[PDB]
């Protein structure tokens, strides 16, 4: 026996220790074979739209259009109110403002008051 | 090292701290306590502008390597000898820090086995 | 780079030396359209070995899904003459 | 007068002479990379001349 | 020379040794000195003259403007607008004035440091002082005015200044 | 702090370097740890001696990457060095300056790398610093002399392992007028530069016989 | 000021009494024409300002604003004359008039002695915008977009206007000459607060803020690209220079009452950096580093120091000219492929080598490389932020690397790497697009010696 | 004759320009070259004055 | 710039004698230097001044009364 | 690269490539020559013990056990050609890879110079505006009903005929163009 | 996409992406200019607590040898001048405390 | 000017493992009854210039000998020059 290794989500499971691949069976090979089947059918379409002569344009590929329509504008009109969405944006969006501001008020208090002693020593200082 | 073997390991007490060194006054040795010596006074030796931190009791030395140095400019072997004048003074400068050093540490020794001496008779 | 043109009858000629070097294979009985398989009686483990010695000979290695079903020593120069781009 | 400054600005100066050639018509030859090379070793050489001031 | 004063922005009497060649090699610095010499100054020298007598031939002055002293902001009625206009305009100029002369001392300042060279710790303690109090003068007079700066917000400072220095002298005074 | 930096920078960057195959990955390795080293010279207040090893450094490391490059392209672009094997004889200009650049690495005395690593390495011992820093040091110098002996065993003394069709060729007046120009340099320049520079820092003229030594002994 | 502006308003007969193959040539012409004299007004004082009479003055913050006003135009039409070729000859008559308006509107709301006259021009510079996005627009949202951005103004800019009055009621006068003269405090009250709120938010969401910088995104990805440069270019700045002008009658009540906007700012630039890290459009892309930007040029007109002056001029100008030419090298890309995603069209530098210079040079300038005097007010902000408070610095680093990283990553995505194998009408790069990116660039590398040019009236 | 138009075109003309530049309108402004007021050694003499730095206090010399 | 040399396929690569001596040369000076500078200059390697032993110094010079004085 | 793929790999393909990876990491790991004979032989050996085994289920515990042993020991930085997807080397000249259609936007006057290029050039396009429009009808009529079930693509048939969809298959740049 | 296969002919071979095949919603994420979950030889867990704990060491003997570090039998250097009074800040009409230093 | 030679390749029997280090592989190898197919092919790294190798030290002397040689000329030389 060697150690294990233990995959995690930036260092995924090697393709050869899957312990699905080794686990064949006839369903198995005929989703791989209509897997290969739409790839192929895509792959030709491509290169029938790709090799004419008479084509002299971008081809439009809807998966690029459905990609670019779904992280742009289909976001909102799917979003619901929820205690997730609601705690997760109240938190990003109000918390590092406030934490900012506690930080930057105290930092000028401390600056203001102790301009106000006069024990900062702000010789030279003559561009602000 | 062998002084860090015997000071960290050892009694903190036993050596000294480089810090704070010296730590008694000059003249408890002997009462002699000569002073130390200058060649070189302040305006000539701010004339060679050396450096802050080699502005030491070798400054003699040093000025007359950098007169050789300008002096002889293509010949830059041509003076050698104040070259060896200025590591010696250093050495010996060394030396004396050294000696320094190693009397404190005595005076150290001394002093503790006085006060051990001083417990023992107060007891006893 | 300062490379020589290579061409195909210097490929062939590499070929048929890296083949001949192969000891498993006598010099004589061997050609260029010999099969690996049935023509020299070799195993696929002996057929991938010949595929090493080939990337080892042209400095480059040969995707494992063209190299297992090379079993000629002619389509080997073939597809290595259209891989390097080679005139004649 | 005191040379020091006009050849300490005339080594960077002329380090940057084929940079406004680029334009010309010697960038579209082979010989542009010897050019620059000569114009890099004419300005080590005539920058040793400060060092050795310095010296 | 003349472009400049000397008073105005003083200089030691730059004392330099003499060649002692302790050997009689014939060092390189010399004879590259004098090729440079024979090879670069005596044309540059010649354009020159020829440039300044080309100048001379026209001849051209142009003269310094002079400003009269108009009444400050503290001769100004609370609304009489023209008066506050001329304050501010001579406040503005003596800002200028104020901040040249703050540039003067920092040139001074970074001139000696540059030419005493290593101790320059020691030999510049009189320009070190005199821009420490010069820094200290105009930091008083305009630096919190900030953005939007005018004469009436200097002469409340100013007043806010010389009362708490007024109450300060009282307290001691009367301690 | 800088000290500190320069330390770990310098023996984590050798550390790396005593294992790697390929021998651009090495050599750059070398610079970091060198770098480190420098470093370390800054933070034991030496400034002017950081320097000296930044000039030195820059003649003896960029020769290293021209007989690293000569060597690349005479292989047909390869840089493993597993696939390198006998080039003392086969190519023996690059191997000579190869050789000379890896002694003057190392620290040879008399050589220009001298100069500067003897005084970095007795600076950094006759002065008030930290143990820790010390030690990593001497760890650094330690693999930086494995790495060099690695590049020299694994790309200049085994039996050959390159593909068959052999192109080696140097007899190029460029490459090799450039590479003895810097030959001239990692072996003339500490030694001129050094006597005559004047002098900035007070030496360390006074030292045990073993701890004057330590520098060639860990070599 | 009059010498600008019969100029500018004799373009419209010029343009409309054109031969019909004849508009873009004479209005390109008479518009750098145009340009040329307005470069007069740069010749600045040291005193008060250039007053030509009652009604318009001049400043050396209103005077490079008014140049690169009049410099828009010739470009805009440059980049306006390719799309618009198959347009009929009174719409594009019809396009160059709204330009003219724009123009005519921008200038005379840059010199406005009156703050009710500055109000008007500044809302009337909105028709023309408008009319441009939601008329010669391509998608179907620029009805949305043109109406996001004007009603994000007008809401901002409402309370504004009673404001205004207000002030005037009570001060009686609404002239920038005297309400500077006889300024006064405002006492820390409920009223005066939102007095503040009522002068300030009008111009803080044009610039925009990060909470209302939502219109800004819409209008620049749907309208055409003299629209967009426009917009990114000159409209931004409006905001500026109102907060400039109007920040001097709020004293004292600004440091309180900055606090919220300073730490909105603070954020929404690191936010809008980060979000343009993942964006698959370049307009939208180029819109947030415009909103970046615009957030550190609110942090520094709320700081109020002589260098956050200086620094917030200087980066106007600056952000104004690159976004400029950046939108203008997206529209060429656009043009050709017709897609306006980055990962689509792919290895640009090998077919389009100039233009892959061009990208490179408006890339470094957006990232602030020295001596530009995009860093030159970026440094000048920081240096006045870091005085204001040691901590804004952590802030602002990340600003500036996240910055250099989203440029280079649209240096990257477009121009190295292979070439989509399908798009097969990339056409060599015109005369008209390579001129549109020098004249664009010329600018700034021109400026970067004379930097004294563009620092306001407070240098 | 390759490396005589060359030296004169890109190091003789370059000098001519900087030499004139410096000596005539960057000297002219204050405090814009500035030198380091090089060493004194005793022993030495100065040319504008022509005194002459007294020698040292004559140390044991030894070694 | 070079001369015209012929691959070689599994054979020693062809060696001009220029190559050889230039680096023969090269090294030998090289060595020649580190020699010359070794029999010159020896202290910069093994020192110049001797390494003094504290625990040789007597009592006498480092001002040290027998324990009963002081 | 060039062939098409097939819907799964069999067992054999899967010993083999483990065969083949095994090897050239074992190669990796033995630099010298003689070493990495002597180990490649006694690996091979070891490999062909289990050559005539019968059980499929056994035949399933052999191999996938030596990929987690090949896991263990395989070299973390392993040789790569320099061309190959991990080389040093791998897309190098990708930058001077230029389509063939860029040709079609020369200007006239570049197009004076190199004209025997364009004429030889035109006839290549008029055998491909032909011979497409031969195997667009040729393609239909034998591709399965249903859309094709593996992307190979059938050689020609008839004489005047020409391989489907070759056009940007015959007409790639080069290896090395510059 | 680093780790999809290197060897199939892809439509976008940079990309390594085919026409008509679904996008991942993170495509832009993983484009083999970014981050990558490509398997490593070691495991991630092994990775971080190795380098978490060779850092960890790193910095406490860091501390331990600034807590204990190493000097020369040897005292301070001395300077001639009040300790360099003079010319290191200056102040001369203070006039501090004189000090002489040890003759040995 | 191309390296167009027409280069022919040598004889494939002249590789024979004989004095090599494979020939202690082979013996080591059929000692447990194997044989290696492939052990001719790599002869040719042991059979030209590279059957001479070289050590680390005697690679770092490269040129000791002659440097010694200049070096006791002319220590000589200055030993009778300087004694004069
Ligand atoms: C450095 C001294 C120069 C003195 C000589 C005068 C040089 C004037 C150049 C003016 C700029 C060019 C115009 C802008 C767009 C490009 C124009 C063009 O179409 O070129 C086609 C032309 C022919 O192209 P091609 O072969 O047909 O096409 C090939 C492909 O397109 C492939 O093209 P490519 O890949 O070859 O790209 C061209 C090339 C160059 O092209 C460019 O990228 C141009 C833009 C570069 C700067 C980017 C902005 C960064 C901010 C700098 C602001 C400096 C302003 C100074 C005043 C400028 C006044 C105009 O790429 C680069 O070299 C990148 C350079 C990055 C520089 C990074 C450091 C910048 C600061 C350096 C210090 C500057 C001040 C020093 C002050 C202290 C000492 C005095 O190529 C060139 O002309 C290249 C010019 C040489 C490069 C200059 C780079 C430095 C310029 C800095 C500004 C001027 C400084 C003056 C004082 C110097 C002291
Ligand atoms: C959405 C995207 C961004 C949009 C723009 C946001 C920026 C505008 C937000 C305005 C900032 C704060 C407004 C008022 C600040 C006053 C200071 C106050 O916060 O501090 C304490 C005030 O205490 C409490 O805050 C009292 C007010 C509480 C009621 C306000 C609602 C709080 C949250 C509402 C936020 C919603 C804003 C958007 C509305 C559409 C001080 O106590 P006190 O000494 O007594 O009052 C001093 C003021 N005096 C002198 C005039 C009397
Ligand atoms: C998002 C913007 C920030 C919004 C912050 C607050 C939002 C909540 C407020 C909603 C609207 C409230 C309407 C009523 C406010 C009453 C304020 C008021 O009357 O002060 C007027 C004050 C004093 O009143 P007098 O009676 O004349 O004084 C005599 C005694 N001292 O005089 C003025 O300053 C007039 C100025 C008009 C105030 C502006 C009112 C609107 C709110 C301010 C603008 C903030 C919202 C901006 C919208 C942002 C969209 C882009
Ligand atoms: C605080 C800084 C936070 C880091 C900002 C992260 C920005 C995320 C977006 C970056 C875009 C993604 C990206 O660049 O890809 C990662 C890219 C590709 O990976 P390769 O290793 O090159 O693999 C190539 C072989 N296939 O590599 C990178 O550049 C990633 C770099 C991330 C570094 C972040 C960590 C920095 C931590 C430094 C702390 C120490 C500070 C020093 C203290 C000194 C005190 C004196
Ligand atoms: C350095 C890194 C370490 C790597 C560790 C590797 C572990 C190696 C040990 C694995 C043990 C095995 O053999 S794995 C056991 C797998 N099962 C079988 O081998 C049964 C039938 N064999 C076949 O079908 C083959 O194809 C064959 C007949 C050989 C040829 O086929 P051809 O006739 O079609 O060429």
């Amino acid at each position: 026996s060697f150690p294990k290794y233990k995959p995690s989500r930036l260092a995924t499971l090697p393709a050869t220790l899957d312990p699905a691949e080794y686990d064949i069976s006839p369903e198995t090979r005929k989703a791989q074979a209509e897997r290969l089947a739409i790839r192929s059918r895509l792959k030709r379409e491509y290169l029938l739209q790709y090799n004419d002569p008479n084509r002299l344009g971008v081809i439009e590929d809807p998966a690029l259009i459905r990609w670019t329509y779904a992280r742009s504008a289909n976001i909102y009109p799917n979003f619901r109110p929820t205690p997730k969405t609601s705690l997760l944006g109240a938190l990003f969006g109000i918390g590092p403002l406030f934490f900012w501001y506690y930080v930057f008020k105290t930092d000028r208090d401390k600056k203001e008051k102790l301009i106000q002693e006069g024990k900062l020593d702000q010789t030279f200082n003559i561009s602000y | 090292g062998a002084h860090l073997a015997r000071r960290y390991l050892g009694d903190a007490s036993k050596e000294p701290d480089p810090l704070r060194m010296p730590t008694f006054p000059p003249d408890y040795g002997f009462p002699e306590r000569k002073e130390r010596e200058m060649v070189a006074t302040q305006q000539e030796m701010n004339d060679a502008q050396l450096m802050l931190q080699q502005r030491d009791y070798c400054a003699h030395y040093l000025i007359q390597l950098l007169k050789c140095k300008r002096d002889s400019f293509p010949n830059f072997l041509a003076c050698k000898h104040e070259q060896h004048d200025w590591d010696y003074c250093e050495h010996l400068d060394y030396v004396k820090r050294m000696k320094e050093f190693e009397r404190e540490r005595r005076l150290l020794q001394r002093k503790k086995r006085r006060e051990q001496r001083e417990a023992e008779m107060a007891r006893g | 780079s300062d490379a020589p043109p290579l061409t195909l009858e210097a490929i062939k000629d590499r070929v048929l030396y890296v083949l001949k070097l192969y000891d498993k294979i006598d010099p004589e009985k061997l050609s260029v359209n010999s099969h690996f398989m049935k023509d020299l009686g070799l195993d696929s483990l002996d057929q991938v070995e010949i595929i090493m010695a080939m990337e080892d000979e042209f400095g480059f290695e040969i995707p494992d899904i063209d190299a297992e079903k090379l079993m000629c020593p002619q389509e080997i120069v073939d597809y290595i003459a259209d891989k390097k781009d080679v005139y004649e | 007068m005191n040379p020091f400054a006009s050849l300490t600005l005339t080594t960077l100066t002329i380090l940057t002479i084929p940079i406004m050639m680029s334009n010309s018509n010697i960038y579209k030859t082979n010989l542009y990379p010897n050019y620059v090379k000569t114009t890099v070793s004419y300005a080590f050489t005539l920058s040793l001349v400060p060092l050795l001031m310095f010296m | 020379p003349d472009s400049w004063d000397k008073d105005v922005y003083p200089e030691p009497p730059r004392r330099t040794p003499a060649p002692a060649p302790q050997t009689s090699l014939p060092n390189p610095v010399t004879y590259l000195t004098k090729i440079f010499d024979l090879l670069v100054d005596r044309p540059v020298t010649l354009a020159r003259e020829f440039i300044e007598q080309q100048h001379a031939k026209n001849r051209y002055y142009y003269y310094h403007r002079e400003f009269r002293r108009v009444p400050d902001i503290t001769e100004c009625e609370e609304k009489d607008i023209l008066c506050m206009f001329e304050a501010e305009m001579q406040w503005r100029r003596d800002y200028k004035v104020d901040q040249e002369i703050v540039n003067i001392i920092q040139e001074r300042l970074k001139a000696c440091q540059q030419r005493e060279g290593e101790s320059y710790r020691q030999n510049c303690a009189k320009e070190l002082e005199q821009f420490t109090q010069v820094s200290k003068a105009f930091q008083d007079r305009y630096s919190d005015l900030g953005a939007h700066y005018s004469a009436r917000k200097c002469l409340a400072k100013q007043k806010q200044r010389m009362l708490a220095e007024r109450k300060a002298a009282k307290e001691a005074a009367a301690a | 702090m800088t000290l500190c930096l320069g330390a770990i920078t310098t023996l984590f960057t050798a550390l790396c370097a005593i294992t790697q195959n390929d021998i651009k990955k090495i050599v750059a390795f070398s610079t970091s740890s060198q770098l480190g080293l420098m470093m370390v010279t800054i933070g034991i207040n030496q400034p002017h001696l950081a320097f000296l090893h930044i000039c030195m450094h820059a003649f003896f490391k960029a020769m290293l990457f021209m007989c690293s490059g000569s060597i690349i392209h005479s292989l047909n672009d390869e840089q493993d060095i597993r696939k390198m094997g006998g080039l003392y004889k086969a190519m023996p200009f690059t191997t000579t300056a190869l050789i000379i650049g890896s002694l003057a690495l190392t620290g040879m005395p008399y050589l220009t790398g001298f100069y500067s690593k003897d005084l970095i390495i007795e600076a950094v011992n006759m002065s008030y610093t930290n143990a820790w820093a010390l030690l990593m040091t001497l760890i650094a110098t330690s693999l930086t002399a494995a790495y060099s002996t690695r590049i020299i065993f694994f790309a200049f003394l085994g039996k050959p392992r390159f593909p068959p069709l052999v192109l080696i060729n140097e007899n190029n007046p460029l490459l090799i007028n450039s590479i003895k120009r810097l030959l001239i340099g990692s072996i003339f320049a500490g030694f001129i530069i050094s006597n005559n520079i004047p002098p900035m820092t007070v030496p360390n003229t006074t030292m045990p016989l073993y701890m004057k030594m330590t520098a060639l002994i860990v070599t | 000021m009059l010498k600008i502006i019969i100029p500018t308003t004799m373009l419209l007969p010029m343009t409309w009494m054109s031969k019909h193959n004849m508009i873009w040539i004479n209005a390109t012409v008479h518009s750098l024409l145009i340009s040329l004299i307005s470069l007069s007004l740069l010749n600045q004082l040291g005193e008060n300002s250039l007053n030509f009479s009652l009604t318009f003055f001049s400043d050396s913050l209103s005077a490079p604003l008014l140049v690169l006003t009049t410099w828009l135009l010739p470009l805009m039409l440059m980049a306006s004359q390719s799309h618009l070729s198959k347009e009929t000859t009174t719409r594009k008559k019809l396009y160059i008039t709204m330009l003219i308006l724009l123009q005519l509107f921008l200038i005379m709301t840059f010199t406005a002695t009156e703050l009710i006259l500055f109000y008007i021009l500044f809302e009337a510079t909105l028709v023309p915008t408008l009319i441009i996005i939601t008329r010669w627009g391509n998608q179907t949202e620029r009805l949305n977009a043109g109406l996001y951005f004007l009603f994000y103004t007008l809401a901002g800019s409402l309370p504004l206007l009673v404001a205004l009055v207000y002030i005037q009621n009570t001060t009686g006068s609404l002239n920038f000459l005297i309400i500077h003269y006889w300024s006064h405090p405002l006492s820390n009250s409920w009223s005066n607060i939102f007095m503040w709120l009522a002068c300030i938010m009008a111009f803080m969401v044009k610039m925009p803020l990060y909470g209302l910088h939502l219109w800004l995104p819409k209008a620049h990805v749907e309208a055409p690209i003299a629209g967009s440069m426009v917009l990114a270019a000159v409209l931004l700045k409006l905001g500026g220079y109102g907060m400039m002008r109007i920040t001097t009658i709020l004293n004292p009540l600004t440091n309180y009452m900055a606090y919220p906007f300073l730490m909105l700012s603070m954020w929404g630039m690191i936010m809008t950096s980060s979000i343009c890290l993942r964006q698959t459009d370049l307009k939208s892309l180029i819109a947030y580093s415009s909103v970046s930007h615009m957030a550190l040029v609110i942090v520094a007109i709320m700081i109020q120091t002589p260098w956050s002056f200086m620094g917030a001029t200087a980066l106007m100008i600056a952000h104004g000219l690159t976004s400029s030419m950046l939108f203008c090298l997206a529209n060429t890309n656009y043009e050709r492929v017709h897609s306006r995603t980055m990962i689509l069209a792919r290895g640009l530098q090998t077919l389009l080598p100039l233009m892959a210079t061009w990208w490179l040079v408006a890339s470094l300038t957006n990232l602030a490389l020295p001596p530009s005097i995009n860093l030159i007010g970026e440094l000048f902000i920081i240096t006045a932020s870091f005085s204001w408070s040691n901590i804004t610095i952590i802030l602002m680093g990340m600003n500036m690397m996240i910055t250099a990283l989203y440029s280079l990553y649209m240096l990257i995505t477009t121009q190295r790497g292979k070439y989509t194998h399908h798009i097969n009408n990339i056409k060599p790069s015109f005369t008209r697009e390579n001129a549109l990116m020098a004249l664009h660039i010329l600018p700034l590398l021109l400026l970067t010696l004379n930097p004294k040019m563009i620092l306001g009236p407070l240098y | 004759y390759r490396h005589s138009i060359f030296a004169v075109t890109h190091v003789l003309i370059p000098v001519w320009i900087i030499h004139y530049y410096l000596k005539y309108h960057v000297t002219a402004k204050p405090y814009t070259v500035v030198e380091r007021k090089p060493r004194i050694f005793p022993g030495d003499t100065i040319l504008e004055t022509g005194e002459v730095i007294p020698l040292m206090k004559e140390f044991p010399d030894q070694h | 710039g070079g001369v015209h040399i012929e691959p070689r396929y599994r054979q020693f690569p062809q060696l001009t004698r220029s190559q050889l001596i230039q680096a023969e040369f090269f090294s030998a000076t090289m060595w020649f230097w580190i020699l010359w500078r070794f029999w010159h200059d020896s202290d910069a390697v093994l020192g110049h001044f001797p390494y003094p032993d504290p625990s040789q110094w007597t009592d006498e010079e480092l001002g040290i009364l027998p324990d009963d004085e002081d | 690269a060039f062939s098409a793929p097939a819907a799964y790999l069999t067992h054999q393909q899967k010993v083999l490539r483990l065969y083949k990876r095994a090897l050239r990491h074992l190669e990796s790991w033995c630099v010298h020559r003689d070493k990495y004979r002597y180990f490649a032989c006694l690996m091979r050996a070891r490999f062909d013990e289990h050559k005539n085994e019968k059980d499929m289920v056994k035949a399933t515990q052999l191999l996938r056990q030596a990929e987690e042993e090949f896991w263990y020991g395989q070299h973390p930085q392993p040789y790569i050609f320099p061309e190959s997807p991990g080389g040093t080397s791998y897309e190098r000249y990708e930058c001077y890879k230029v389509p063939e259609w860029c040709l079609d936007d020369w200007h006239p006057s570049e197009k004076a110079m190199y004209p025997d290029y364009f004429a030889k050039r035109e006839q290549w396009k008029r055998l491909r505006r032909e011979s497409w429009e031969r195997e667009v009808k040729q393609l239909q009529e034998e591709t399965p009903p249903g859309g094709p079930r593996t992307e190979a693509l059938p050689p020609a048939r008839k004489e005047g005929d020409l391989p489907p969809l070759w056009w940007h298959i015959v007409t790639r740049p080069r290896e090395r163009p510059m | 996409q680093q780790e999809r296969d290197p060897w199939y002919d892809w439509d976008h071979p940079d990309l390594r992406l085919n026409w008509g095949e679904p996008i991942h919603w993170d495509l832009d994420m993983y484009i083999r200019n970014r981050v990558d979950t490509s398997p490593t030889p070691v495991s991630w867990n092994t990775m971080c607590k190795h380098l978490f704990g060779f850092v960890a060491f790193m910095l406490f003997m860091f501390w331990v040898g600034e807590i204990y570090p190493s000097y020369q039998p040897v005292g301070p250097k001395q300077y001639p001048y009040n300790d360099l009074y003079l010319e290191r800040g200056g102040d001369p009409t203070k006039e501090p405390e004189p000090v002489v230093h040890y003759e040995i | 000017e191309h390296g167009h030679s027409k280069m022919e390749l040598p004889d494939y029997k002249q590789w024979k493992i004989e004095g090599t280090p494979l020939e202690t592989v082979q013996e080591k190898l059929a000692a447990r009854g194997l044989r290696d197919p492939w052990g001719r092919n790599e002869a040719w790294r042991y059979s030209g210039g590279f059957a001479n190798n070289v050590s680390f030290v005697g690679a770092l002397l490269k040129g000791f000998k002659w440097g010694f040689a200049a070096f006791v000329v002319a220590v000589g030389a200055e030993y009778y020059l300087e004694s004069q």
